[PDB]
């Protein structure tokens, strides 16, 4: 049966990997949160595998197991980083829920009724570790997620580690795919159980896992219809409105049709998250703290000649632009919706 | 070049005032 | 009661006018078709009345009773026109229904499932009169509507009549309102009972009644929501989808909120139909043939500085442009609807 | 001038190939 064969292919991140030296199962199923939708495995490949090159070229996710991208950073923990990462400020988000929904603070002026479920506090790295240690022994419920672009202020040893990254491999990827510049490296340090809810980014991403394990659930650009992003002028622009823990099928009926691609990344793994791909990222339950460094690249420019039919990501680009232009032309972002509704009701729906 | 105008993209990511 | 006072103001075209020399009621109520919505009178004013100038300036309909705009054309009938209008071709529409819905023949390639309820035949003027006489004595059901832009081929007497139009008055209106050029004069010769269903035009219109009586029902641009025009790429672009004789309230719920401005124009009356105003025009039942000449002017250009909030007609302009741009960008007009729906569903509605 | 681009109008009326 195609139905039974479908349930076989819906195998998620699959059989948990065995760590070298018989050091036991890396992780187990009970560490994964439970969701309402099926998932297919993201290919886990060698960088020298021609299939991997083909997937990156076609802008499809692949986990590369042996890039050595952040090889020198594999020795990073809280102690090493507190000693070496400098006296700069670090953005630390704090929430009472496990979900850390990103919000654009520049867009909060348009949406005054929006109240953020997380707070951003700028602190020193030793303060983050102190606040982390504080919650751990107090048995508190507060969750933290350090999310900071790595800058000038990092110390000499972090700079040295940075130099030891596999720039050869990634410079060639940037070159071959026609991408623009590297815009940032985001350091992510999360607590066990922390969730970054489904969203897409407008940049190409090499997601380099350093410490702990992250389950990454991805959705293709053509599933825009199933994922219901906030309006473009909303602070949560690019993020799904659907609560994955309790999906509102009345408001979001096509979420019943959503199908993910998932994997669990650990130390040394690099996940290619293609531009415009939805991703939901969770630090495994009871897995300890996680560390990731991403590499964000501006996408390749719009091709000289347009080909038809359009790709899913091009239609997303289009919809975004329609929303922006309408916001500007109407002089008020709040007016976009009423105009769009007026445009389709009894005309296109 | 309306088609080109509609196909253009930004560089927005989850990082504050970037 | 405001409800009773509302039913008083909803007086339609009002008390039928008395023709000079006690020649009886110009028309009576039984000649008007019955519709589901209320209507308010369009002001019927002298051209020298300051209110009339104010209404045209504010782009609101007004009937001017004494312009002398087409004074020399008041002697026009079928015999006089057949004798003088030339050997040129005339577009004659033919229908089995009373409704003459305009269709863009250039847009019919996008919409192959669309079948026109009327047919265009090019003929000579004597052929139109012959075909008209043919149906009249045969007791047929076929309806004709001559609709032809007046051109080079008109004879000397029609040219002479044309010269005697009140160009002074209308040139000053064109000048004062900042309008563009006169683009055409449409001759309309219809049979009693003929209906032009609700639509708007993208030009300013002075609608000069010559023979017989027409009931004109107008709706302001802000009633776009109640009138449900076809998609912009549809042959019936700018026309209401609502069948006024049998309105589909399931498909078109806000048609229950529609409120018209109506008048009956006769020989010598000029109705200003402002650009973007919906108009439904019907030749009175058992009123004989009707003759009208319109004057179509390109609207005044987009002002240098934009003012907020936007006017209703500007939002209409905007919606039209969004539909056009999407048609072009997607490479296929049929794709506009699916994209628009995807854009709003569970996001803006 | 996106606002100006969106506010521009044609001259379409009910007359064939005009
Ligand atoms: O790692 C996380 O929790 C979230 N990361 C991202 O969304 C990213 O790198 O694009
Ligand atoms: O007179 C008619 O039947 C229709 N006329 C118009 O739509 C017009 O002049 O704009
Ligand atoms: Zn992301
Ligand atoms: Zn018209």
């Amino acid at each position: 049966m195609a139905a039974t064969a479908a349930e076989a292919v819906a195998s998620g991140s699959g059989e948990p990997r065995e760590e070298a030296g018989a050091l036991g199962p890396a992780w187990d199923e009970s560490q994964l949160r439970s969701y309402s939708f099926p998932t297919r495995p993201i290919p886990r490949l060698s960088q020298s595998d021609p299939r991997a090159e083909e997937l990156i070229e076609n802008e499809e996710p692949v986990v590369l197991t042996d890039t050595n991208l952040v090889y020198p950073a594999l020795k990073w923990d809280l102690e090493y980083l507190q000693e070496n990462i400098g006296n700069g400020d670090f953005s630390v988000y704090s929430a009472s829920t496990h979900k850390f929904l990103y919000y654009d603070e520049k867009k909060m002026a348009n949406f005054q009724n929006f109240k953020p479920r997380s707070n951003r506090e700028e602190m020193k790295f030793h303060e983050f570790v102190e606040k982390l240690q504080d919650i751990q022994q107090r048995g508190g419920e507060e969750r933290l997620y350090l999310q900071q672009t790595l800058n000038d202020t990092v110390g000499r040893k972090i700079v040295m580690d940075f130099l030891g990254f596999n720039w050869n491999w990634i410079n060639k990827q940037q070159g071959k795919r026609g991408w623009g510049q590297l815009t940032s490296n985001l350091l992510l340090i999360g607590m066990e159980g922390n969730v970054t809810p489904a969203h897409y980014d407008e940049q190409q991403n090499f997601f380099a896992q350093i410490k702990g394990y992250k389950r990454c659930i991805l959705f293709p650009p053509d599933q825009f219809e199933c994922l219901y992003p906030y309006p473009v002028h909303h602070p949560c622009d690019r993020h799904s409105q659907v609560d994955f823990d309790n999906p509102d099928y009345e408001r979001f009926p096509n979420f019943q049709n959503v199908v993910g691609y998932e994997t669990v990344v650990g130390p040394g793994d690099v996940l290619y998250i293609p531009m415009y791909w939805w991703h939901h990222i969770e630090s495994l339950l009871n897995g300890g703290i996680t560390i990731t460094v991403n590499f964000w690249y501006k996408g390749a420019p719009t091709p000289k000649r347009i080909e038809y039919p359009l790709k899913a990501h091009q239609k997303v680009a289009i919809m975004r632009n329609i929303e922006k232009m309408l916001g500007e032309a109407l002089g008020n972002p709040q007016e976009v919706g009423p105009l769009l509704n007026t445009m389709i009701k009894g005309r296109y729906n | 070049e309306v088609v080109k105008l509609l196909l253009e993209h930004g560089a927005d990511v989850d990082a504050q005032d970037k």
